[PDB]
């Protein structure tokens, strides 16, 4: 109808106008903020580990590993190469986001998950049935202009799509990916022969009734790892059990479909899941029927959630509603002000409104304390740091 | 001597509310036979639709406005889009920009903007109704596709006009295009060249998506005549009477003319002939403003002209050496302004004059 | 000092049937 | 009588007119019927009254008024969505190189044609000799215009005067004149004229007089090359060709512009506008090959960007004729010159994009980065003089509008009708960009150089104030 | 007056504006205003973050653990990303409450609440009723078991005011917030209502605020630049992958973080950040057909037209020499030869690329006495000419 | 001088706001006496039985129905409450822009 067109319209200029807003009071709540528009969208952000320092200069190198969504054209896996400023200064350094090589890959990529031992190694998940597990040191950096050349790797144990990608970290190899046909299968690579083409699933996995959304590894312990369905339910698989059909819990968990999961990198018995629901729950390994607190402060539905890498009780989410939300644990529960309460929660401790369109993923940097880099669907990606007043 | 056979009274007189001058008035001709008058009138930042009935009574249908900016419409087209049969309405002036307006959604369908100024007319193709022709301030002239909302070709360049183009007109069966300016010329681009067939099929068979590279428009650069040794000043207006023309400027007259010699064929003309003859012109007094247009019916039996006082002559073409009589005169005591424009309807029954007072006359044929 | 500020930021934006009267409502134009 | 006649006239013209205005009326009544035919079929929807929108409470009213009694209707206006306009400009033409704008009875029928007689070779080539401009190779060129004050055109100027020409052994074949014993020696004999052998009658063939027009320019392009003129000519053997000749012998601030120099037996000194204009003696003017005045050409490895080059140095592009070390010469074909100071010759400018200035109207962006003292463009346009300079200012002073360039003491660059990209060029107090006239083949031509490094998508500045014409009153 | 029309609308459009993102921001809100650092005087509250997160399980489980009517039963189902509503049953995690609904005029009651408390009180109920106190029977049902002031001035082309006081001190009239302090007062509406000037000025009774329109405001649209000319029905489709052309700013690097001052009221980017237009049909540039195609080139069509017709339109030539002078002066125009050295090269190509339409205009003649007269208008040589000769005859014999 | 900014807001979005505005205002007397950060709701009693009264506010689907008895009806007559603290969920239809998922669409994730 018209009616909706109008709305839409409408719609459309006040987001306009609330992210002038915004920029006009960029330089209040950040201490760095960097916008680059790229090319084509991506879906999927990840810091690379490696950091280079030069010597006698105020900045620092970091990677970054993106994909491509093209409408008709070649889609590529980009890694690009960000300068961030240290602790000193830049004004003007010419490039700053400069992309450092182009692969060209079949498809656009909704994971590019990196292997943790081996950091040259790069697995993604195709549209197709098939993952691919690419190796960007073999391959040139300028992209050959023709179709798409060896992925050096091509595990197929899937029958369609899928958008969940999981590495052992305590162990080579043993990626895990959860797909659409109701199946998540493991495959133990590594010990493949060399010149192989395509690599059968060591285990098939079949316990969920609908598709399963993501998939991680336990970050302490390296024989268990945690699924999430749209089915409301958070599924706790242990491998080497002799059993592939039920899982050792079954917590429904939320009401409407989950979307989420993220394991704490200190607490062996900390997680938390995001789902449709506008809702993130903490819970306990060790007592799996009550559930801890439960953040409510977004709009739509959270479609990722990210533990701080270096802090305790640091958490973010995102999702639909074209914000990102950061979470503090030790200041649930306590009293506020009646300004603050209207403000928000006391465990809600910032907001980003920086973009015009859907969150698609995003990522905190290992190598630096409080900066996150997040990527939407309007081909903007930002990286942006949180001011040292707002948390000391 | 004679004031023709034709009598016309006043039989109704209305008033615009935001009392700016009105420029254009449209009779919509592609209604279909019984189906109620429907005229357009265009002016300041406002373009109105009315409805005329029996005994004189004209009734508001519908009313536009363009308050985001300092919009001042100038002229009107009434087309047709043949997939849907429904009428459309473009309008156009000062900010040289094109609306095609759909009075039954009452919504703006598509805008044109690649004029470099002011826009002082439009016209469509009396055999395909998606081609526009506009004239504008940019000394050029432009034919789109408002099918595909591509640019077919311009009509500016080496040898075309040196000022500013104030009117054009289509042939009969549309195959070639007169156009006037402001530099004293009249030059006459055909469209009938197998390069202009080859644009306009190539303008229908383009797709946006599949290519890369934009559209290649056609820039005619030389017209196929020109001719300046008819009138002394800048000519007002243009028309085609048949094979000859009817053109006006300030001299307070409508010379009858056909290019080369008397009995050279307009077809088989060279562009490098530099021969015209007169044959008649219509006397009227009191005209010496400029943006005067005048206007015909669909069988080119009569025509008509305003005045810068209040007075309407119409002339009969169907007598002999139409040059001689005097025609008939209209004239109302309560009419004092300035006659921008004025309208036939497709049956030649009812003819409506808009004034620069925005006020709207008509006039009826007793019969 | 006559009227206040929200007063007249309510006078500027409705001024239609629901002008709630008021000081709104008064004198606000031509002073 | 002369009255008569003109009542006569005037009569018949009166029937003329009124039968052309039956015929078109006849053609109009046609015309309308089939149009009519046309629109007999079609539906067409009619429209309906507009009635007060629930999307806008608060919306506006229209009334219109009828004089002549009736009531008043009221109705509501639709609002139009908003539209994005472009700045104004007028219509122009693109131009790559300059454009000068100043405001058969010979009987020379054509002699591949049937219908050709026999003429000299001073007519039978003064077209060819008059309507051809060495400068640039064309016929009839745009940029140099001839007043004919020149007699014919110069045909052929006096270049030509290397008729000095050896015999030679081993004949072509069985047929020449070397062949036939005493042809040489009358031949000798007759050229040796300068300002009684071959008793041999000459053969029986008929020469037209486009043939005899093709064996007198042969004869006057090869000398006495008859062996050569048969080859070329069809058929005529050597034989034919030497009866041929021989029944024809016997029985019967500082700047100006520079303007070649062809005075004959005189040394280019205080005498040719050359030296008199004080500008060097170029190689297009007829003077010695041993001028005076003439200009060395540069011994540089490579690049010429430097002031160690003497091209650069005295501000000229380095000319392909004389610099044949520097690479300037080389590649004529080809790109990728190693030579820096050849960039107007060879017409190698960066990519420019036009969109909205950020200072008034229209404003040029750089495509791609570009160094320090880089060539970007030329600014190109129609060639006038001063005073038709000063006529187009005051005309165009109207609606201020101004593109003047000045070029050197008597022509004007004006880029307003037609011209180039970079003539959307804002001036600004901080110039990205410099201009520089520099001698090119002879030719005074405008080059834009970087003034400092410029960034990628950087709008391009250059300061006009060096301009004739006043900056400040245009803008 | 006019002018107090256009005063009126002019301060009305920003107005209207603000106060429609006041009313939408109280409910979702951009940023928390508890974060900035000029508004840091909210949010009293220090760090404690010095405990484990191992506890939580157990503070929680020691805190908490340790005529005709029909009759219809109304069960409505929590909404999943599928549905757009919740879903409704009519009975005559999967559940979220439970309804009783009468129909013969309707009436719609409750038992459990969100929270499932004891709700639905014995009792009359006072509810809504449509049709399709009363003296008739009624339906309903229980379900139960038995200082500092400051002064506002509009300004309007500096000749213009409207005397004004705010009613509360410290608060925004546009969006109703509380900055308890004058100077982030002032900090607040210069940042947040940037469509105003806000010049304070101070007054000996208290503080005067001067608000004048801004001028400038550039507050064009933000995000593709191919959106804002697209045509009516495409523009913000925002249904899939658009190409751009890359582009980097950098909002903030390193605030210097001085203090407050009331001396105050007494960036970078790369690439390309603009629509580009052609400059022949004036049209938008898209970015897949910006960076090839300069669109210029050595010979217009209008230039190459003309010279054919000032040749054509001279009255001593002959039909076959006009037509060499023209092919000439085409191939000339199109190849761009330069050099004396080069006309040797250029004379081959000449032959060899018009050689058909030379042989099929019979011209040869006329062509070699067009080499004859260049020949002797210097350049070229006599071997250029015959061997020229030589291969014109050659390719008429390959030909025939 | 400049090329003109063509502000994104225009006149037919502003004559929406302004009839969105009128109509709330009309609606909820924020304005007038909700002290323009709070919305006022107007209750409906009747008749109350003694074994408690439900009463349903003007404004449908804001806030949910509650029992009260006699003496809480009569001093319930006019409610008041801060934007703040109304319903997150319930809150969303005061206003079909306060907030709405532009790009609805279908696919992605
Ligand atoms: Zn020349
Ligand atoms: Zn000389
Ligand atoms: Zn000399
Ligand atoms: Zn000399
Ligand atoms: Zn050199
Ligand atoms: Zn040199
Ligand atoms: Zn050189």
């Amino acid at each position: 109808d018209k009616e909706a067109a109008f709305d839409d319209a409408v719609e459309e200029r006040v987001i306009n106008e609330e992210y002038k807003i915004w920029k006009k009071n960029t330089p209040f709540l950040y201490d760095l903020v960097m916008t680059h528009a790229l090319e084509w969208p991506s879906l999927t952000a990840q810091w690379l580990p490696d950091v280079t320092r030069p010597e006698g200069k105020d900045f620092s190198i970091h990677r970054l590993v993106l994909g491509t969504h093209t409408s008709d054209e070649q889609n590529h896996l980009v890694i690009a190469s960000v300068q961030l400023p240290n602790d000193d200064a830049f004004g003007s350094v010419s490039g700053k986001i400069e992309i450092e090589i182009k692969i060209n890959h079949e498809g656009e990529v909704n994971r590019a998950r990196y292997m943790p031992q081996n950091p040259c190694i790069i697995a993604t998940k195709t549209p197709s049935s098939d993952v691919l597990v690419f190796d960007y040191t073999k391959h040139p950096s300028k992209p050959d202009p023709s179709g798409e050349c060896n992925p050096d790797l091509r595990l197929r144990g899937h029958q369609k799509e899928g958008y969940g990608l999981s590495w052992n970290p305590n162990l080579s190899g043993h990626l895990l990916s959860a797909s659409d046909d109701h199946t998540i299968c493991l495959w133990d690579i590594s010990a493949v022969p060399k010149e192989g083409k395509v690599v059968d699933a060591k285990t098939i996995f079949t316990g969920h009734t609908a598709v399963v959304e993501d998939v991680s590894w336990h970050l302490l312990h390296e024989s268990l790892f945690g699924s999430v369905a749209d089915d409301q339910k958070l599924m706790i698989w242990d491998t080497r059990s002799n059993n592939t059909s039920k899982p050792s819990h079954s917590v429904d968990a939320h009401t409407a479909e989950v979307n989420c999961l993220s394991f704490n990198p200190y607490s062996e018995f900390i997680l938390a899941t995001g789902s449709a629901d506008k809702t993130v729950a903490l819970w306990d390994l060790r007592n799996l029927k009550l559930k801890l607190h439960s953040f409510e402060s977004h709009k739509d539905e959270i479609f990722q959630v990210q533990w701080s890498p270096h802090n305790e009780t640091i958490l973010a989410s995102s999702g639909t509603d074209r914000r990102l939300n950061v979470w503090d644990l030790s200041k649930i529960g306590e009293e506020q002000s009646p300004e603050d309460a209207e403000d928000g929660p006391p465990e809600l401790l910032f907001i980003h409104g920086g973009h015009t369109a859907k969150i698609s993923d995003f990522s905190w940097n290992p190598n630096e304390p409080w900066v996150i880099c997040s990527v939407s669907e309007d081909n903007i990606m930002q990286v942006w740091q949180m001011a040292e007043n707002i948390y000391n | 001597s004679k004031k023709c056979k034709y009598s016309f009274k006043c039989v109704n007189s209305l008033k615009e509310d935001h009392n700016q001058p009105l420029f254009g008035v449209q009779f919509n001709w592609h209604s279909k036979e019984g189906d109620p008058l429907v005229f357009a009138t265009v002016g300041s930042n406002r373009v109105t639709l009315y409805e005329c009935h029996s005994q004189g009574e004209i009734r508001l249908l519908q009313s536009y406005v363009d308050a985001d900016a300092d919009e001042n419409f100038y002229t009107c087209a009434w087309t047709y889009d043949s997939n849907t049969s429904h009428p459309l309405l473009a309008v156009a002036g000062s900010r040289g920009i094109i609306r095609i307006i759909n009075p039954i959604t009452m919504q703006c369908i598509k805008h044109y903007v690649g004029h470099g100024n002011a826009i002082n007319e439009l016209k469509f193709h009396p055999r395909d109704p998606n081609l526009l022709l506009s004239v504008s301030k940019d000394h050029a002239l432009r034919l789109w596709n408002i099918q595909t909302d591509t640019l077919v070709a311009i009509f500016g360049g080496v040898e075309g006009h040196r000022d500013e183009v104030l009117s054009a007109d289509y042939d009969l069966l549309g195959e070639k295009i007169m156009s006037c300016g402001m530099d004293h010329s009249l030059k006459l681009w055909r469209i009938n060249s197998k390069r202009m067939m080859n644009a306009i099929k190539e303008s229908y068979d383009y797709n946006p998506n599949k290519t890369n590279r934009p559209f290649i428009s056609q820039k005619i650069h030389f017209p196929d005549f020109s001719t300046r040794d008819i009138h002394r000043n800048y000519v007002d207006c243009v028309r085609w009477l048949g094979d000859l023309i009817l053109s006006k400027s300030c001299e307070n007259a409508i010379v009858c003319w056909k290019p080369g010699k008397m009995e050279d064929d307009i077809d088989k003309i060279k562009p490098s002939e530099s021969n015209v003859t007169i044959l008649g012109r219509f006397d009227y007094s009191q005209c010496d403003i400029w943006y005067m247009r005048f206007s015909m019916d669909f069988w080119q039996k009569m025509l008509a002209l305003g005045n810068q006082v209040g007075k309407l002559y119409v002339w009969d073409l169907e007598v002999e050496d139409p040059h001689k009589a005097k025609c008939t005169t209209l004239t109302h005591h309560k009419c004092g302004a300035a006659i921008r424009q004025t309208s036939f309807s497709r049956d030649s029954s009812i003819l409506i004059a808009v004034c620069d007072d925005a006020s709207i006359w008509r006039w009826d044929r007793l019969r | 000092p006559p009227a206040t500020q929200i007063s007249d930021l309510s006078k500027r934006k409705p001024k239609t049937e629901d002008f709630l009267t008021f000081l709104c409502l008064r004198g606000s134009p031509a002073l | 009588e002369y009255m008569r006649l003109r009542q006569l006239k005037r009569f018949r013209r009166a029937d003329e007119v009124k039968s052309m205005f039956s015929s078109n009326r006849q053609k109009i009544l046609e015309r309308t019927e089939i149009l009519n035919q046309e629109w007999k079929q079609r539906r067409i929807q009619p429209v309906h009254i507009l009635t007060s929108v629930s999307s806008l409470r608060g919306t506006r009213e229209c009334s219109v008024t009828s004089d002549l009694d009736f009531p008043t209707q009221v109705i509501p206006l639709k609002t139009l969505n908003a539209v994005a306009s472009v700045p104004i400009m007028y219509s122009w033409s693109p131009l790559q190189q300059n454009f000068m704008v100043e405001d058969p009875p010979e009987c020379t029928p054509n002699i591949d044609g049937p219908n050709a007689k026999s003429v000299q070779r001073e007519q039978s080539l003064h077209s060819f000799h008059t309507l051809f401009c060495r400068r640039c190779f064309k016929y009839d060129c745009f940029l140099h215009r001839k007043c004919n004050y020149s007699f014919h055109a110069t045909p052929n100027t006096y270049k030509r005067k290397n008729t000095e020409t050896a015999l030679d052994n081993k004949p072509c074949g069985p047929q020449c004149y070397q062949h036939l014993e005493g042809a040489k020696e009358f031949a000798a004999a007759l050229t040796a004229e300068r300002i009684k052998p071959n008793i041999e009658p000459p053969e029986n063939v008929e020469w037209s007089g486009a043939e005899a027009s093709m064996f007198r320019v042969l004869i006057g392009t090869y000398y006495d090359n008859f062996c050569a003129i048969a080859r070329l000519i069809g058929t005529k053997t050597c034989r034919q060709v030497y009866e041929f000749r021989v029944k024809e012998s016997s029985i019967i601030n500082h700047v100006y512009n520079y303007q070649p120099c062809d005075h004959p037996r005189q040394p280019c000194d205080s005498s040719c506008p050359c030296v008199i204009a004080q500008n060097f003696c170029e190689k297009f003017c007829q003077c010695s090959s041993e001028c005076q005045n003439r200009f060395p050409g540069c011994r540089c490895k490579a690049q010429c960007n430097t002031k160690q080059c003497p091209c650069y140095l005295a501000v000229r592009e380095c000319d392909p004729d004389l610099c044949l070390t520097c690479g300037a010469a080389d590649h004529w074909d080809s790109k990728n010159v190693s030579c820096k100071n050849c960039s107007i010759q060879r017409g190698s400018k960066k990519h420019l994009l036009l969109a909205p200035s950020d200072v008034a109207g229209w404003g040029i962006f750089i495509k791609d980065p570009v160094q320090k003292n880089e060539f970007i463009s030329e600014y190109c346009g129609e060639i006038i003089s001063q005073d038709e300079a000063d006529r187009r200012g005051k005309v165009y002073d109207k609606y201020m509008c101004s593109f003047l360039f000045n070029l050197n003491n008597d022509f004007v660059v004006d880029a307003t009708r037609k011209g180039n990209k970079i003539r959307f060029a804002n001036h600004s107090v901080n110039p990205n960009c410099y201009a520089k006239v520099m001698m090119v083949n002879g030719d005074h031509r405008i080059g834009i150089f970087a003034k400092r490094a410029i960034q990628t998508g950087e709008e391009l500045f250059f300061d006009y104030r060096y301009s004739q014409a006043d900056a400040l009153k245009y803008v | 007056q006019a002018d107090h029309e256009l005063f009126l609308q002019a301060f009305e459009k920003p107005t209207q504006i603000y106060r429609f993102l006041r009313t939408r921001n109280l409910i979702a809100p951009i940023f928390l205003h508890r974060t900035l650092t000029y508004m840091s005087h909210r949010n009293s509250r220090t760090n404690i973050k010095r405990k484990t997160f191992k506890v939580d399980d157990m503070l929680s489980k020691v805190e908490k653990m340790k005529v005709t009517l029909e009759v219809l039963l109304v069960k409505v189902c929590h909404k999943k990303r599928k549905d757009v509503s919740c879903p409704i049953r009519q009975v005559p995690h999967m559940v979220k409450s439970y309804s009783l609904l009468f129909r013969v005029f309707v009436a719609q009651m409750t038992v459990f609440d969100k929270n499932r408390r004891l709700q639905l009180l014995d009792g009359e109920y006072e509810v809504a009723m449509q049709e399709m106190f009363s003296q008739g029977p009624t339906l309903q049902f229980t379900l139960r078991w038995t200082k500092l002031r400051i002064f506002y001035q509009f300004l309007y082309n500096n000749n213009t005011r409207q005397q004004t006081e705010a009613r509360d001190d410290l608060h925004c009239p546009w969006c109703t917030l509380n900055c308890r302090k004058l100077y982030s007062l002032l900090k607040h509406l210069k940042l947040c209502h940037s469509r105003f000037i806000f010049n304070y000025v101070y007054h000996p009774k208290g503080a005067r605020i001067d608000v004048s329109i801004n001028e400038c405001y550039d507050g064009s649209y933000a995000g593709n630049p191919q959106d804002i000319h697209r045509q009516p029905g495409f523009a913000f489709s925002r249904n899939g992958p658009v190409k751009r052309t890359p582009i980097t700013h950098i909002l903030v690097c390193r605030p210097k973080r001085t203090k407050a001052s009331m001396s105050e009221f007494l960036t970078y980017s790369s690439g390309h950040n603009r629509l580009y237009f052609h400059s022949d049909t004036c049209l938008p540039l898209r970015p897949q057909e910006m960076e090839v195609d300069s669109e210029d080139e050595k010979d217009p069509e209008w230039l190459r037209e003309k010279t054919i017709t000032q040749i054509e339109e001279f009255s001593d030539v002959n039909e076959g020499e006009k037509e060499v002078m023209k092919l000439w002066n085409l191939h000339v125009m199109k190849h761009g030869f330069i050099a004396d050295n080069q006309m040797n090269h250029a004379c081959m190509l000449f032959v060899e690329n018009y050689g058909q339409k030379i042989i099929k205009k019979n011209l040869c003649r006329n062509f070699m006495l067009h080499l004859v007269s260049m020949h002797d208008f210097n350049l070229i040589s006599i071997m250029s000419i015959d061997k020229a000769v030589t291969k014109l005859r050659e390719m008429q014999q390959k030909l025939e | 001088s400049l090329p003109r900014p063509h502000d994104f807001f225009d006149a037919q979005t502003l004559d929406a706001i302004r009839h969105r505005a009128i109509c709330f205002n009309l609606s909820a007397h924020i304005e007038s006496l909700g002290k323009g950060h709070s919305v006022v709701f107007h209750s409906t009693v009747i008749a109350k039985r003694k074994e408690k009264l439900l009463l349903h506010w003007m404004p449908e689907d804001i806030l949910p129905d509650v029992w009260v008895n006699e003496s809480e009806r009569h001093q319930l007559k006019t409610k008041v409450v801060h934007l703040s603290k109304l319903p997150k969920d319930t809150a969303l239809l005061l206003d079909p822009n306060i907030y709405r998922t532009m790009p609805q669409k279908r696919l992605k994730r």
